[PDB]
């Protein structure tokens, strides 16, 4: 047979007003480095943090350089600074980019003498325990804060760096990469606009929904998956509407993002994902949205009764995904007294698709302002590359690249997927 | 351009003075580069995938991209670090020194079924030894196996190699290939496929190993649970229309569970068959005696249809029931390369055993055998089994293929490749291939 | 022009030639091909125009225009359609 898991960073400090109280107990730690954006640097927010450790005396530095990505460049310039400084202490600030690049340069300051590529090939995906790596933090160590509702980043042992020469994506995923403290406040993330609001919901949404359904879930991820998705459904529309003169629906949504981080840390992510990352990759699309406008396609793509055409293993762990589906609307109160399962599942995605026309998103992708001159000429190499990017994934049937394009054709027209 | 013998020589002294120089590299240098090929082989997977598809006419894109994948990152993972250059180990008390060093010049032959995967897979670890290679494309599958070759090699160009260390045949022809075969200055010839070319390298009078693979065999008792050992089955046999090295070649049904595993066979995509068809397709997968390649990785519905026959068009695989005989002459005793399929029926577990055997020594080559039966309560049997059989790879309860749920079905595997023999004659146990095949050791005593 | 031409037989020639000669350099023809929804376009051209109007355009424009004018333009023009009379 084979193993299973559940490992989570040891420490959360997660309210309205925690961050004070949360830092207060980093007394006796001496040395510091602070990484953030340029954005968040000139907003008044920085300057909050560096003047609560004052008010102990650190010795102090913020890196507000990184942009939406990792550059494997900007990753080593902060790595050098750093390691010229050599704190104890990291800190990392805002959504994505600013965290997983400190995890690098963190981790090449923790052993400045090996090199980049041996590390990226290595390490690419679990249950691939082969073999081991190098000790990380012994001198430097990892506290986190998030400031976007609608990522897991903060939790994860996962990073992606990309080429500035080529533009490749190495990823990079195994445990110890999992931060020891995180925080989680919302006084930073009131006045935060929509609808990036609904994009981050959405992120978030697509990863509990594909957490739940994964190959790889276990016993221990569908609880808060399913809890986070109940309690997106009554204070999305409110934090939507209404913030932050409701200064209860959003705190709570982002909790939600952290319940959904906490939850696919573990059952990892589906092909959707990676095809969102890929299409928002070339068309300069946000993330959020891309994957939101598919998901639609994706589940009808999934739900089917026994088509064993590249399914495996199929009768040992994973009975249904209809079933899935159908347990989780009417879990969700999302189904008749008296129904089977296929009624249940189609309501369970008009009750998305209602949902997402509630949040202001086009309905496809040329409806988001895409030519399809560029969309069918990078299509066919687009599918082709989404076929490998990790998705692998714990998708339960095997997919091939012919459908894969059918799927995209659809997102990019409309039209319920079925059969 | 390479089409003749004299541009043959030509770009043989050329590679020749480039391998001179190369194996004088460091170690720390040549690791960068073998991350470098290997990252870049492993990025670039499916326009190879697709080319290797049009290119043969048949095939999955898919599987060949997902091979690809496991090709690349696991033999870039088992051969990370390796100390391959200078000295090895040392006795300075006994002032014995031994170091290694490379063999040289080594040639390549590539099979239609896996063009790109093979190649890749030996240009690395030809790479990794420093050593060099020149390969012997098939005539069908060859624009992509060349233009993999010139990937990798740009990959390792700028990375400070040699102006090239691989060469290739440019529109093979069998001249050539016996030209190159019998040329001078090659160190080391590697044919897979076909047995017909493996037997003729052997027969070279130079170091030659061939990675081949038989019949390949599968016992069910009756204490075995039927639904796993059927779906197993399937999906390994389904897995690119039955084109991967030691796929299962007929299957050793015991008699109590017969007719039930038969009509479990009907409940799926497995189209049984007992009738003159039987012969429609026993002409048509031994045309010539020697295994008719019009077959080749080809749909059920298409090699039912070019038998004579229609089927209906959502089965997968052909099941041969005409097999109580037990020979050569059997059509599904050989290897099928396709999906297709004949079983046995089997008397008890030892009749099973002794036809098992009887499969075995067919293939020629001892390399993998299958048995389906109930664990724990039966490990005489396993024992017993074990020892009536004399193959490489022996698996119970498990699918002769690579990928299940989540890492690897099994994990700890090798692919079915890379398992080669010095030997051909019989119960020559395909052995896998390294580096200490590939690097030659001296010492020194003082 | 032909040297035995007309004004307006130049002037067409003039703007033909600035009409393909822009073709080659790659541009969308009609403001909706440059990708921009069309239906808001229509809602806030209204008040585009009056600002359009006095938006130091004042201006060495040797004829006035008048509100009505500038929204026959910006319509023509999104759907590359000849602001023609």
């Amino acid at each position: 047979e084979n193993m299973l898991w559940h490992k989570l960073p040891k420490s959360i400090y997660f309210r309205r007003g925690s961050l004070p109280i949360a830092l207060s107990d980093l007394e006796g730690k001496k040395r510091a480095f602070l990484v953030t954006d340029r954005f968040l640097f000139n907003n008044g927010y920085a300057d909050d943090v560096v003047a609560l450790l004052k008010a102990q005396g650190m010795e102090v530095q913020t890196f507000f350089e990184v942009e939406a990505d990792p550059t494997l460049s900007v990753v080593e310039k902060g790595a050098a600074a750093m390691q010229s400084f050599q704190p104890d202490v990291i800190l990392a600030l805002g959504g994505g980019s600013p965290m997983d690049a400190a995890k690098i340069m963190w981790v090449m300051y923790e052993h400045p003498d090996t090199h980049f590529e041996e590390l990226a090939m290595r390490f690419m995906d679990i249950r691939k325990r082969i073999y081991k790596f190098p000790k990380m933090g012994k001198k430097a160590e990892l506290v986190c804060i998030t400031t976007t509702s609608g990522t897991g980043s903060e939790v994860t042992p996962f990073a992606v760096v990309t080429d500035d020469k080529t533009g490749a994506k190495y990823p990079l995923a195994d445990y110890e990469l999992t931060p020891q403290m995180a925080i989680v406040d919302a006084n930073l993330v009131m006045n935060m606009p929509k609808s990036l609001t609904a994009f981050g919901g959405y992120d978030a949404v697509t990863h509990a929904l594909e957490a739940y359904v994964s190959v790889l879930a276990n016993e221990y991820s569908d609880g808060q998956a399913l809890q986070a998705l109940k309690m997106l459904k009554e204070y999305l529309p409110s934090s939507y509407a209404n913030g932050a003169k409701d200064p209860i629906a959003r705190e709570k949504v982002h909790n939600a993002a952290t319940i959904a981080g906490i939850a696919f840390a573990n059952a990892f992510l589906g092909v959707c994902h990676s095809m969102a990352h890929k299409i928002g990759a070339e068309f300069h699309l946000p993330h959020g949205l891309a994957n939101a406008l598919l998901i639609a396609n994706v589940v009808r793509y999934n739900a089917n009764d026994n088509p064993t055409k590249q399914t495996a293993f199929s009768q040992y762990d994973r009975p249904q995904a209809r079933r899935r589906y159908a347990e989780v609307a009417d879990h969700l109160g999302l189904s008749q007294p008296g129904d089977r399962t296929a009624q249940k599942i189609e309501r369970l995605l008009t009750w998305l698709d209602e949902l997402k026309v509630n949040l202001d998103i086009p309905k496809s992708i040329q409806a988001a302002g895409v030519a399809e001159a560029d969309f069918l000429a990078k299509v066919d190499e687009l599918a082709v590359e989404a076929f490998d990017d990790q998705c692998t994934g714990a998708n339960p049937r095997y997919p091939l690249i012919a459908e894969l394009k059918e799927v995209l054709l659809a997102s990019y027209y409309g039209k319920p997927f079925v059969e | 351009p390479v089409t003749n013998l004299a541009e043959l020589d030509a770009l043989v002294a050329r590679v020749k003075a480039a391998q001179a120089e190369f194996a004088t590299f460091s170690q720390e240098q040549v690791d960068k580069i073998f991350r470098a090929a290997s990252l870049a082989a492993n990025q670039a997977r499916i326009p190879l995938a697709q080319m290797a598809v049009e290119e043969s006419g048949m095939g999955i894109v898919e599987d060949k991209v997902i091979k690809n994948h496991f090709a690349s990152e696991f033999i870039y993972n088992k051969y990370k670090d390796e100390k391959t250059c200078g000295i090895l180990e040392e006795d300075d008390n006994l002032g014995t020194m031994t170091i290694a060093e490379p063999v040289g010049i080594i040639c390549g032959i590539v099979p239609t079924t896996n063009p790109t995967s093979t190649a890749i897979f030996k240009s690395l670890i030809s790479l990794k030894t420093r050593n060099g290679i020149i390969f012997s494309p098939h005539p069908r599958a060859k624009n992509s196996t060349n233009a993999a070759a010139k990937l990798v090699l740009d990959a390792a160009i700028a990375a400070g190699a040699p102006k090239d260390i691989i060469g290739w045949i440019d529109q093979p022809s069998v001249e050539l290939s016996n030209a190159l075969m019998k040329h001078d200055g090659i160190a080391l010839i590697l044919a897979t496929g076909g047995p017909g070319m493996v037997k003729a390298a052997y027969s070279s009078g130079k170091p030659a190993i061939g990675v081949g693979a038989g019949n390949v065999p599968v016992v069910i008792d009756e204490t075995a649970d039927i639904k796993r050992a059927v779906a197993s089955i399937l999906m390994s046999k389904t897995f690119d229309n039955g084109v991967v090295c030691a796929s299962e070649q007929a299957a050793i049904v015991v008699s109590e569970v017969y007719d039930e595993v038969k009509e479990r066979f009907a409940t799926h995509k497995a189209h049984v068959l007992s009738k003159a068809d039987a012969d429609k397709v026993r002409k048509v997968l031994l045309i010539d005696g020697a295994l008719n390649a019009k077959i080749v990785g080809q749909p059920a519905a298409a090699i039912a249809e070019m038998a004579g026959v229609k089927v209906p068009a959502d089965t997968k695989v052909l099941v041969g029931e005409g097999l109580g005989k037990v020979s050569y002459d059997d059509e599904f005793a050989h290897e099928k390369l396709s999906p297709t399929l004949g079983l046995f029926r089997a008397d008890n577990f030892e009749d099973a055993v002794a036809q098992a055997v009887t499969m075995v020594e067919i293939g020629g080559i001892g390399h993998t055998s299958g048995l389906y039966t109930n664990q724990d309560v039966n490990a005489d049997r396993i024992r017993y089994f074990g020892d009536k059989l004399k193959t490489a790879r022996i698996l119970v309860n498990i699918p002769t293929t690579h990928g299940g749920i989540g890492d690897l079905y099994n994990f700890n595997v090798a692919p079915s490749l890379t398992l080669g023999c010095g030997s051909w004659g019989g119960n020559s146990i395909s052995e896998n291939v390294g580096p200490k095949h590939l690097i030659n050791k001296k010492t020194v005593a003082k």
